[PDB]
DNA sequence: CAGGAGAAGGAGCAGAGCG
DNA sequence: CGCTCTGCTCCTTCTCCTTTCCTCT
RNA sequence: GAGAGGA
């Protein structure tokens, strides 16, 4: 029964922030290149390292 | 009858307190004594005989100060004045604005008490000049600006706003918008297209900052 | 904080009473009198009719 | 709009994972279209590991345009791009 | 060097005014950790030495003995015991900075990182492993949350 | 006539008074009232 | 076959102005 | 001074979504 | 087409 929801959430989630890039001026923009962030997360830190 | 009017009586003082840094943090010349008032005094100053808000007094007009007129050259003296009758309506509204151009303020801020007729909110936007702004006393009574969740806002001059736009290579068009009549935008007063700079503080972060704009 | 309600007719009117016990709202230290209980329901009846 | 001259150029000095990624591709497709290699071969076929072994030595002639937001680009060759 | 709004320089006296926060506010924090982090080093160092005769040297010397060994009168039997205690050498000092440093410049999210696509995977996939179980406002059993 | 709401605010289910821990204590409310919350008095508007 | 959330028309009052 | 539009605000009744597929039969 | 494993 959480599944099929969990599923749904994820695929909407991702269609919502599909096109989000870090910019070589590192700044989060969207296609449209309208600046969401003007540095990831306030520091620019990749939460993978 | 004793209670009511107690209330009612610290109830506008809070708000009084609340339009008075309102009109300070903007740029204009209060003194922290001033807004610093205490009950007492506001009772004394500010009631009748018999102990009841009267709003006729209160009223008052702020200029710029020193700074914030070298800051911005365009920013004229401002007349905050409250209401008598709860249901504002479209007779005392008129009565406003034309007392405003009368009186050659480049903006008013109207602190209406209970409600506003929809015909005074269209009367509302309608000078070319000056502009007036509508305040309930039930929405002024703890600022919003000194809430925990209410981050630093800071208004941009132009020469900040295209420093910024320079430094960053944006336009106009891209920066992420902050919405007219959002209560932190009307608190300051932005007008279309300034810049508030916001210092936003994460605990995994620090302090950083933020740009938006008034659209 | 009624303490009960009743309908009662006259010889050519009616009414309702309706008798706020004020041993209540003294042991429940509530902040309001008549005046205010009366303007309360003027102000509510919008509700009403 | 021009390229910003070399002397001073913003973007990081750093070789970015997805640029590394793109150069092996790039220089791997070139080899597998019979291209001159600048290594010692040592009896490698797989074009993928010849550009590996390029890039290891630095041998790769490709330059990266990094193109900024706002349409400005810095041209970086991958000699200069450290790893 | 924190420019301010208007292009210009901060006074030096209103560099933490609140107002002139901008970028590079985090690594200006980050080398204000490391900083403190040596100096605690530093400062356990020197309280070992004061327990054990020689004089705590955190701050620095004057120079009118800088040419001098600052502790030849102490015997050398403590010295080895505070070496062997609490020993903090040059290179250990420039290779931490070094590994500091580089580790800080090695995280930071590279350009074209496709981090819209990150972060939505990142919030949706563990709410695919989020069973439902039964929550109370802290303490409260009568005050239900979802 | 007996369900008009006489004293508080007519969006709230009920109110509960919680312990913190260290002794504090505040109000945890069931509604959509957070303006009104905030503006009556006997709280701190600051953090509500 | 349930659940959630918007867009579009009736409908019942405030409000304004009026001859 | 009731009368008569506007205008606002409810209120009701309507529409578009519900992993992955991976098979066989 | 729709009946059911399956992970």
């Amino acid at each position: 029964v959480k599944t099929a929801e969990t599923g749904y959430m994820s695929r909407r989630l991702m269609k919502s922030l599909e096109d989000l890039s870090c910019q070589y001026d590192n700044t989060v923009r969207t296609s449209a290149n309208g600046i969401v962030q003007f540095t990831y997360g306030g520091d620019g830190l990749d939460p993978l390292e | 009858m004793d209670q009511e009017n107690e209330r009612n009586i610290s109830r506008l003082w809070r708000a009084f307190r609340t339009v008075k840094e309102m009109v300070k943090d903007r740029g204009y010349f209060i003194t922290q004594e001033e807004v610093e008032l205490p009950l007492e005094d506001f009772k004394a100053k500010y009631c009748d005989s018999m102990g009841r808000p009267q709003r006729k007094m209160m009223s008052f007009q702020a200029n710029p100060t020193e700074e914030s007129i070298s800051k911005f050259p365009d920013m004229g003296s401002l007349w905050v004045e409250f209401c008598d009758e709860p249901s504002v309506g479209v007779k005392t509204m008129k009565t406003f604005v034309i007392h405003i151009q009368e009186k050659n303020f480049q903006t008013g801020i109207f602190v209406y008490q209970n409600n506003i007729t929809p015909s005074a909110m269209k009367l509302v936007p309608s000078i070319p000049p000056a502009t007036i702004e509508t305040f309930n006393e039930a929405a002024l009574v703890v600022n919003i600006t000194h809430h925990e969740l209410v981050p630093k806002h800071i208004r941009l001059s132009s020469d900040e706003k295209r420093e910024l736009l320079k430094r960053y290579r944006l336009k106009e068009s891209q920066l992420p918008r902050i919405q007219r009549a959002d209560p932190v935008a009307l608190y300051l007063g932005l007008k279309r297209g300034e810049v508030v700079k916001i210092i936003r503080k994460s605990e995994t972060s620090g302090r950083y900052a933020s740009y938006r704009i008034c659209m | 904080v009624a303490f009960y309600v009743q309908d009662v007719y006259k010889d050519n009117l009616s009414f309702i009473q309706v008798r706020i016990d004020l041993g209540t709202i003294d042991k429940l230290q509530l902040e309001l009198t008549i005046e205010d209980i009366a303007v309360a329901i003027t102000r509510a009846s919008k509700l009403k009719i | 709009e021009k390229a910003i001259p070399k002397d001073q150029r913003a973007t990081t000095p750093y070789m970015t994972k997805y640029e590394r990624a793109r150069i092996l591709g790039t220089r791997a497709l070139q080899i597998s279209m019979n291209a001159p290699v600048f290594v010692d071969l040592e009896g490698e076929t797989d074009p993928l590991r010849i550009a590996m072994k390029e890039l290891a030595e630095k041998k790769i002639p490709l330059v990266i345009r990094r193109y900024l937001p706002d349409g400005s680009f810095e041209d970086w060759s991958v000699e200069e791009l450290i790893v | 060097v924190r420019y301010d709004n208007s292009g210009c320089l901060v006074k030096r006296e209103d560099l933490n005014k609140a107002e002139y926060v901008d970028q590079y506010d985090a690594e200006r924090d980050f080398y204000h950790s490391l900083r403190e982090y040596i100096n605690g080093k530093a400062t356990a160092l020197a309280n070992l030495r004061k327990s054990r005769g020689m004089l705590g040297l955190l701050e620095p010397p004057a120079k009118e003995l800088q040419g001098i060994d600052p502790d030849e009168t102490v015997p050398d039997n403590v010295k080895t015991s505070v070496s062997q205690l609490y020993r903090i050498s040059e290179k250990s000092v420039r290779k931490f900075l070094e590994i500091a440093l580089f580790k800080y410049r090695k995280a930071r999210l590279e350009p074209g990182t496709a981090i819209g696509a990150i972060g939505a995977q990142s919030i949706g996939e563990p709410g695919t492993q989020m069973t439902l179980k039964t929550f109370h406002f802290a303490g409260v059993a009568s005050m239900n949350v979802t | 006539l007996p369900d008009v709401v006489v004293k508080g605010l007519p969006d709230i289910s009920r109110a509960v008074i919680n312990i913190r821990d260290d002794g504090k204590r505040e109000l945890l409310v069931e509604g959509y009232g957070l303006r009104d919350v905030m503006c009556t008095d006997g709280v701190i508007g600051s953090r509500t």
